């Protein structure tokens, strides 16, 4: 039976972890130490530069994921 | 009149920066308009807009926006 209940406490930790702007900090650390190597440092300077500062920039008001910048990266050295 | 167009841009820190100022005025317009067609463009952007916008502004502007 507790279904019903187990579901509601785990709803809210999802949807409230997932409103928390640090989710995107915490799976791009995490995923970006453990694939640290193989790695060019232009585009590891750049993760990790960017990484961080969403790390500073988190907080803000105005804090958006800078999708586009790592993309165009990824995309002129490509 | 070439004269006279070179002191407004080359007299700095005059009483002949009226066409600086004027032009100020003039991009300021511009500017309002192109956030107008923007938005109604992108209705959806107004919100957000905003926060952006407001991170810093007066106090004084603070209490204008609430009570209108």
């Amino acid at each position: 039976p507790f279904f019903s209940s187990k579901v509601k406490d785990w709803v809210e930790r999802l949807m409230k972890t997932l409103r928390d702007p640090s989710l995107p900090l915490l799976e791009l650390q995490d995923i970006m130490t453990s694939v640290s190597g193989r790695i060019p440092p232009n585009v590891e300077k750049s993760i990790k530069k960017e990484m961080a500062q969403y790390a500073s920039n988190i907080t803000s008001v105005l804090c958006q994921f800078p999708s586009q910048q790592i993309a165009n990266i990824l995309d002129s050295h490509a | 009149l070439a004269e006279w167009l070179e002191k407004q841009l080359t007299e700095e820190d005059g009483v002949h920066s009226v066409i600086e100022e004027n032009i100020k005025c003039i991009s300021r317009d511009y500017v309002l308009k192109q956030i107008r067609s923007l938005v109604q463009a992108n209705p959806e952007v107004a919100m957000d807009s905003i926060i952006h916008m407001t991170q810093h502004i007066s106090p004084t502007q603070r209490a204008e926006v609430i009570r209108i």
